[PDB]
């Protein structure tokens, strides 16, 4: 490493070199943290979580008791132990609280003053931040699997849900219209994830094996359909062209966008090229799960690219253009739900059904 | 009216008559909604198609019950047909063209004889004119003034054609759809029109052509409070039950204003 420092200051390597080649290295030696904690407010399990993507300082965290708790990830204390404090709380006794369990919570873009949950209890709910109330809300038919905001629409506002309909909703910020749907889908609708390239571009997963990238501009349903064999095993689309052998219950486009990482319930993970859908047929091996709702794992940053997975009670990262195994965080005592990753300083924050927030930290 | 002063379009009048059943009239439609078929269609033992299909035929013309000069549909037993007489007479003498709708063909029927009666040169088009002559006969109304009125029914005399030769437009019976009205007297206010039009509604006054003029003057409401503006006036004119039955004749945003727009949509 002095070799790399030395090379930076002589100005043999760009300081790019130094930096992407020091965040990988603090990622491989990602270990329980020494001297961090987090606070313990959930009554039951954490299904997910979100750092927002502005100055990456506060976390959010979705309870399956339906409480939503707010944390402090700077240790604004001297000492080296510090415990990363809950902020703020839409705790049971609020009156806007979920009436069952938070199953996606997500940091507005582009601001930190607004964020959005969405809940089994069949609603979206859009909190301003500053006076924890509920700005809006929006009631679906059906209990709500996932959602997401696009981290890129500087033009358009839409949350993409996921519910057991067959149906992707699509609700506008702007003017609130919930009526847009995209049909195509058969079964539940386990994820949905906005390009972070592509402005319209909405990769949707669902339990009827199909993942399907549309347009939401477009008129004439899904761009693609991902396919396992790309070809091989052809026929005319009504129940071929499936992404995987089970439900797929959780998507992650890359950092740069260029790639799609699907997982599904046939113990599988696999990677598609985000631009036609061609399967890459990078293997992972065997990725455990069974999880019968939407599966939130996400892949690293800023980096010499990683993708953590929740593997059972554990979080597998791997290497995602190769596949290699990076290793198994083991720290958390039942099936881990959600992990979030700090870029900043390649932190790793998991939530997992022993309402526990588990912060990895490089050693 | 975005268009009109860059059009140079000639003005335009959408006056509505109410004209007033005759003695005869009158008295057919006060039997028939003290008939029988109207007690059973108000107890919703029958479909209530045959008492307004029948209301407005009599306010039409009663030619329910067909009354020398007492043929089938003389003008003198209907007072829209009177209204009809008399605007065709001053505009005959003011030199000007007219375009006469109907609803109905039968109706349209009657016009048709009443005008041979007359010494008035027509020219009618409705769904029973093959539609290979539709085109040319509108292209001759178009071309020489001699022809003084245009029969038309609403449905193929409406309906995107042009007829800018004509000068005044007359709908003599309401439809349950405002639209067709609206097209029927659009016909003549259009690109090409170099006089001032004016549209003549007929309705009989405390009939169940007014009655119809509500439903579509609420239709027309909720038709406005989604295309032009949502400030659109409550209709308060009438309830709009089944009630019609009666004649009752008269004497990137950064997070602000996107939150701010949030905030009063939920206020409303
Ligand atoms: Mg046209």
């Amino acid at each position: 490493m002095l070799g790399f420092l030395s090379a930076r200051q002589t100005g043999l390597e760009d300081p790019l070199r130094l930096r992407r080649a020091e965040s990988t290295r603090r990622v491989l030696g990602l270990e329980l943290n020494k001297d961090r904690d987090v606070e313990r407010i959930h009554g039951g399990g954490i299904n997910t979580l979100d750092i927002e993507p502005v100055e990456g300082r506060y976390m959010l965290s979705g309870g399956s008791d339906g409480v939503i708790v707010l944390y402090d990830l700077e240790n604004s204390s001297r000492q080296s132990y510090y415990t990363c404090k809950a902020v703020c709380s839409i705790g049971r006794d609020h009156p806007d609280v979920h009436r069952y369990s938070v199953e996606t919570v997500q940091w507005y873009p582009h601001d930190t003053g607004m964020f959005t949950s969405s809940s089994f209890d069949k609603t979206l709910k859009v909190w301003d931040t500053n006076t924890l109330q509920t700005a809006d809300v929006f009631n679906f038919e059906e209990t709500v699997y996932s959602h997401h905001m696009s981290p890129v629409s500087t033009k358009h506002c839409l949350v993409a849900v996921g519910t057991r309909g067959p149906k992707v909703q699509l609700c506008d910020l702007k003017s609130g219209s919930c009526s847009h749907i995209l049909q195509g889908h058969r079964q539940e609708i386990l994820a949905v994830s906005w390009s972070p390239r592509y402005d319209y571009i909405l990769a949707t997963a669902s339990a009827d094996s199909r993942v399907k990238l549309w347009d939401v501009r477009r008129a004439s349903g899904c761009l693609i359909t991902l396919d396992q064999h790309n070809g091989k095993k052809s026929q005319a689309v009504e129940s071929a062209n499936t992404a995987h052998n089970g439900k797929v219950n959780g998507l992650c486009f890359t950092s740069d966008g260029l790639h799609l990482l699907t997982v599904g319930t046939d113990n599988r993970m696999r990677l598609w090229n985000s631009s036609n859908g061609e399967n890459t047929l990078v293997n992972y091996g065997k990725v455990c799960n069974n999880s019968k709702k939407g599966l939130k794992f996400t892949v690293s940053c800023g980096c010499s690219e990683f993708v953590f997975v929740p593997y059972g009670s554990t979080i597998a990262v791997y290497t995602v253009y190769s596949g290699e195994q990076i290793t198994m965080l083991k720290g958390h005592y039942k099936t881990v739900d959600c992990c979030v990753f700090q870029s900043n300083f390649q932190e790793l924050y998991s939530g997992s059904r022993d309402c526990n927030i588990l912060a990895w930290v490089p050693s | 009216s975005d268009v009109k002063m860059s059009l140079s379009l000639p003005d335009k009048n959408e006056q509505v008559l109410f004209c007033r059943l005759t003695d005869e009239q009158h008295k057919v439609y006060q039997n028939f909604v003290d008939s029988k078929e109207v007690y059973r269609i108000l107890n919703g033992e029958m479909q209530i198609f045959s008492g307004l299909i029948a209301l407005r035929k009599i306010c039409n013309h009663p030619d329910l019950f067909s009354g020398e000069e007492d043929q089938f549909g003389y003008w003198k037993r209907s007072g829209k047909m009177i209204v009809v007489e008399s605007l065709l007479k001053i505009w005959h003498k003011q030199g000007q063209r007219v375009l006469l709708f109907s609803q109905s063909r039968q109706m349209l029927d009657i016009l048709e004889v009443f005008l041979r009666a007359q010494k008035y040169t027509y020219l009618k088009m409705d769904g029973t004119t093959t539609i290979a002559s539709r085109q040319p006969l509108i292209t001759r109304y178009n071309e020489d003034t001699s022809i003084f009125v245009f029969l038309l029914t609403t449905r193929v005399g409406g309906l995107g054609v042009n007829l800018t030769g004509a000068n005044r437009v007359v709908i003599y019976d309401p439809d349950w759809n405002p639209s067709t009205d609206t097209q029927a007297r659009e016909r003549a206010w259009r690109i090409g029109q170099k006089k001032q039009v004016t549209v003549y509604r007929l309705l009989t006054a405390g009939t169940i052509e007014e009655k119809i003029y509500h439903r579509q003057i609420f239709k027309q409401f909720l038709t406005n409070r989604v295309l032009k503006d949502p400030k659109q006036r409550r209709f308060f004119k009438s309830n709009d039950l089944y009630e019609l039955f009666t004649l009752t004749s008269p004497d990137p945003l950064a997070s602000s204003s996107l939150l701010a727009k949030m905030r009063a949509r939920n206020h409303l």
